[PDB]
């Protein structure tokens, strides 16, 4: 009838508005993915932009954290934790509150906000591990991908005991990353997670990093260095993983792939700021190297 | 541990199948594709008018 | 111990040397004596547009003639592909989807991805209003495809080498398959909605039993992943499309490899085969931006499909065998007759 | 052989910027190139081929009214061309300078080339239409079916309107870009932009600036330029439409 088909073409005049006005919001969004390796603070990350951009569970850990010590065996063996895998989150509850307790997770991990009159996409990829990531080629549209390590952590093993220690894994896991197929047109935010541990540790004469990094050292300090007020063995042992990283990118890097180093520590609310993001994200040169070769 | 033991259990009932010659599956596959060749439209072109795409 | 390993190398000698003693003669001889089919070259005929993001998952419909698609910025579009007129246009709680279903009765559509959640949605209902009816949630790793049995049943492969037969009613797992080493990436029930088959990551596919629940048979004559696989229409047969170039052919009846597809000037992956509807023809995506047309018995190449400008992700043919639809990540889909 | 000879590469060199234009004529920025091409499209189908025959020395005295349209569409064609290099040149400039908002911005909704196209055509067709221009030497040239002249100042809003205003925000725009991408370099380590600015720029200014220079010269104080020169002028600046560079 002629009035079947005048209603299929009413309703398809009303999907085509929805589409038109839904067309400008995808656009005119900013997605930002997440990565790195087990225990190094990527949920941390993405609940201080809820808290600033926009009970059981508390005590289960420290439930967990006392048979932990002991049945290793108290203070003493807490100062030796080196051998046997503890949560990082002890002596803060057995002694920002409650960004410090640990939830596993699953499923993907969204988070929408705006920050000046642009919208962000934040999202964790999760899970319990993998060495396929077979889900890695969807994400070939994201702006920026931002890669967490622990810093603070160079004398601890995988929690496959008898293996690489943690820092080395995190290495590994980087190059996979950037010698990646799907993620060749990519840039990557390197965010060196847990400051104020490592500064803990290096104070203390208990381990060397010269023990289990032997290049160490004859490692002399940039005098391109800005020690920010700041003792020179701290600072010199802070630049030395930086550096580190750096020398996988440098040679395979090519005209598109780009590195950005930042130092920052997650529990803190003013250096988890998305001030400097929000600088970084907009500092991407792919606007003016694609219009003429500028 | 018993990984193994459960997994050997289970070659046991896969082993225990007739197989039949090779000859007999191709013939099959090469008759039913003689007969139902006649009905598809894909394989031999049908004309405009039939066609509800064109 | 050793003892117990040394038993189960020792059975895998014994199946390989029955498989030989049943191979008489080779597919390639007897189907020589055929002509071959010819050139085939087919065009577009027409072209459906109004997608945003890359096309992950298409299934066609009973009635062949509506179908559903399902794109990475979350929206799932029921098209008429009669006359080009989108019929709905649902939105998702998540942007992250990697498979869809239509219900042979039409009155259902899946989806699925990355939420480890299997949702359903209903079409007929009071006042013209979409909404999710059930949402499976028992599982962990992402999914990689859904099929429905009846109104009542669906089958999902998730990412963790399991797959499950669930129940709308109840929302629980009837029954569940383990036995994969890799994740499972696709399944195709058969025409019959008795068995099933499944081409894991770790390059071997089995025969799995809907009722009883174990496997059956298993075959593992690839050398890398598995991303595609379908049944043939006699429903003794299915077709593999492999991570590497190679398509290989196997027989339930017998248990052996019959015929590999391969060519010197490809070296791409394979996302999505089919058949035809008398199983004459194997069509096969590519990640070179095109598809390509093979023949099931004498294994030559007989068209080229190149109207795409990005790689080809998804393929179905309808059950009257009139048109053949395949989407890419350029937010286009297209017919060809 | 000279004179034949001459007309040849002229002939040849309307139609073969013909074939260069036509061809190229997706994103915001290639509709607003698109104006380009459609320029150089009637420029080559309208005036270049009644060019040589008027550089021919017989004039072909085909009649007042269709000369007087071939010299008002002149105006319409070259503004045309002129002013939207700026327009693309501010587009640029919002694109880079600016990160933020340059989707805030631009948006489908066309109106700018109609806006540029309406003023373009305001001061090309109007003074052909009302017909009144200007000596006892300017005088009697148009009784018999040529000379071409500007009184009132007419040559100096003419060359202004299209040729210095867009020269003026030109330097100015392309200036901060340059200097964004110099101190941009210097961030990545603690030639090509130059070339790239240079071979933008250079052709546009070596072939507009001398020609509205000797525009301007010839009507200020008395005859110190022939009629040859200056139709050689124009015949060189023609030349910009089919070298424009882009994609
Ligand atoms: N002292 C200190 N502890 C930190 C810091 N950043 C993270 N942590 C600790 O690490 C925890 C965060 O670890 P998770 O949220 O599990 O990070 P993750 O392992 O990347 O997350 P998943 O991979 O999703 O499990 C916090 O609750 C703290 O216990 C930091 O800057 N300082
Ligand atoms: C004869 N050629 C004409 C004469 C002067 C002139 C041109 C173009 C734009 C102007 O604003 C002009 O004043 C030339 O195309």
């Amino acid at each position: 009838q002629r009035n079947e088909e005048k209603a299929q073409r009413e309703a398809n005049k009303k999907i085509e508005k929805q589409l038109q006005k839904d067309k400008q919001v995808y656009r005119a969004t900013h997605r930002l993915l997440l990565l790195g390796a087990g225990e190094s603070g990527k949920s941390t990350i993405v609940k201080q932009m809820r808290i600033l951009h926009v009970v059981q569970d508390i005590k289960n850990n420290l439930k967990e954290a006392i048979e932990t010590i002991v049945a290793a065996m108290v203070r003493a063996c807490y100062e030796r934790s080196n051998e046997y895998q503890l949560i990082d989150c002890a002596q803060y509850f057995l002694d920002q509150d409650l960004l410090r307790c640990r939830v596993l997770t699953s499923g993907i991990f969204e988070t929408k906000f705006q920050v000046d009159k642009v919208n962000f996409h934040m999202f964790d990829v999760g899970g319990q591990r993998d060495e396929r990531r077979k889900w890695i080629q969807c994400f070939n549209d994201v702006t920026a991908i931002i890669f967490v390590v622990a810093s603070s952590s160079y004398n601890m093993v995988i929690r496959e005991d008898n293996q690489t220690n943690r820092l080395q894994e995190a290495l590994n896991l980087f190059k996979s990353i950037w010698n990646n197929r799907w993620l060749r047109t990519i840039s990557v935010i390197l965010f060196l997670n847990k400051q104020d541990l490592l500064a803990e540790k290096v104070l203390a004469g208990k381990s060397k990093i010269e023990d289990y990094f032997p290049e160490f050292a004859r490692y002399t300090t940039p005098e391109d260095a800005t020690p920010e007020p700041e003792d020179p063995r701290v600072t010199r042992a802070k630049y030395f993983i930086r550096d580190e990283f750096l020398r996988i990118s440098t040679a395979s890097g090519d005209g598109r792939h780009y590195c950005y180093p930042h130092f920052t520590c997650a529990v803190d609310t003013e250096n988890i700021r998305r001030v400097f993001n929000d600088c970084r994200d907009i500092i991407q040169r792919m606007h003016l190297r694609q219009y003429e070769l500028l | 541990i018993a990984q193994a033991r459960k997994l050997v259990e289970q070659l046991k009932m896969e082993a225990n199948i007739d197989r039949i010659k090779v000859s007999k599956a191709a013939a099959d596959l090469m008759a039913y594709c003689e007969a139902h060749a006649k009905e598809d439209p894909l394989l031999t072109p049908v004309p405009a008018s039939e066609n509800p795409f064109r | 111990l050793d003892q117990l390993r040394q038993e189960a190398e020792q059975l895998k000698n014994q199946i390989r040397d029955a498989r030989k003693a049943c191979a008489d003669a080779t597919l390639s001889q007897i189907t020589n004596n055929i002509d071959p089919v010819g050139r085939i070259q087919m065009r577009t005929r027409r072209t459906l547009r109004g997608h945003l993001a890359k096309i992950y998952a298409m299934h066609w419909g009973t009635d062949s003639r509506l179908l559903v698609s399902a794109s990475q910025d979350g929206k799932l579009i029921i098209w008429d592909s009669y006359t080009t007129n989108k019929v709905h246009a649902i939105p998702l709680r998540s942007s992250w989807v990697m498979t869809c279903a239509y219900a042979p009765s039409g009155n259902y559509v899946a989806c699925g991805g990355l939420d480890n959640i299997c949702s359903i949605y209903n079409l007929k209902t009071r006042e013209g209003n979409v909404r999710v009816s059930r949402e499976l949630a028992g599982h962990t790793g992402y999914l990689s495809c859904c099929r429905f049995l009846d109104d009542n049943q669906i089958v999902t492969s998730s990412g963790d080498t399991t797959c499950a037969l669930w129940d709308i009613e109840t929302g629980q797992q009837t029954t569940t398959f383990t036995g994969h080493t890799g994740d499972v990436m696709s399944l195709s029930l058969a025409p019959d909605t008795r068995l099933f088959v499944s081409g894991a990551c770790d390059a071997s596919a089995k025969l799995w039993d809907v009722r009883e629940g174990m496997c059956r048979q298993t075959f593992t004559g690839h050398e890398s992943d598995i991303n595609a696989i379908c049944f043939f229409p006699n429903g003794n047969a299915f077709a593999t499309g492999s991570d590497d170039a190679t398509c290989r052919l196997f027989d339930l009846r017998a248990d052996q490899e019959l015929m590999t597809y391969s060519h010197d000037n490809i070296i791409c992956g394979i996302t999505s085969v089919s058949f035809s509807k008398s199983g004459r023809l194997l069509l096969a995506g590519y990640d070179d931006f095109n598809c390509n047309v093979w023949d099931a018995l004498k294994a030559d190449r007989a068209g080229v499909l190149a109207g795409h400008d990005n790689r080809v992700s998804c393929l179905g043919v309808t059950d009257d065998g009139m048109a053949v639809a395949t989407g890419s990540w350029d937010s286009f889909l297209k017919i060809w007759n | 052989v000279w004179v034949v000879g001459m007309g040849i590469v002229m002939s040849l060199i309307v139609l073969a910027i013909v074939f260069g234009n036509v061809l190229v004529i997706q994103t915001v920025t290639n509709y607003f190139i698109t104006s380009l091409a459609c320029a150089d499209l009637v420029m080559g189908l309208a005036v270049v081929p009644f060019g040589a025959a008027h550089i021919l020395t017989k004039t072909w005295t085909f009649g007042n009214f269709w000369c007087e349209f071939w010299t008002s569409i002149d105006v319409l064609c070259v503004t045309a061309s002129i002013e939207t290099l700026c327009v693309i040149a501010v587009d640029r400039y919002f694109a880079i300078t600016s990160p933020f908002k340059y989707q805030s911005l631009l948006t489908k909704n066309r109106v700018i080339i109609l806006m540029v196209w309406i003023v373009s055509g305001l001061t090309s067709f109007l003074p052909i239409q009302m017909h009144w221009y200007r000596h006892q030497e300017a005088i009697n040239c148009y009784a018999e079916e040529c000379d071409f002249f500007t009184n009132q100042a007419y040559a100096i809003a003419s060359s202004i309107v299209s040729f210095y205003v867009p020269l003026v925000i030109m330097v100015f725009v392309y200036s901060r870009v340059f200097q964004e991408a110099k101190r941009q370099l210097q961030k990545i380590d603690k030639h090509k932009a130059l070339k790239t600015l240079g071979i933008i720029m250079g052709t546009f200014t070596l072939c507009w600036l001398p020609f509205f220079i000797v525009n301007i010269v010839h009507v200020i104080q008395d005859n110190l330029i022939r009629k040859e020169v200056y139709i050689l002028l124009n015949w060189i600046g023609y030349v910009n439409s089919g070298f424009n560079i882009y994609c």
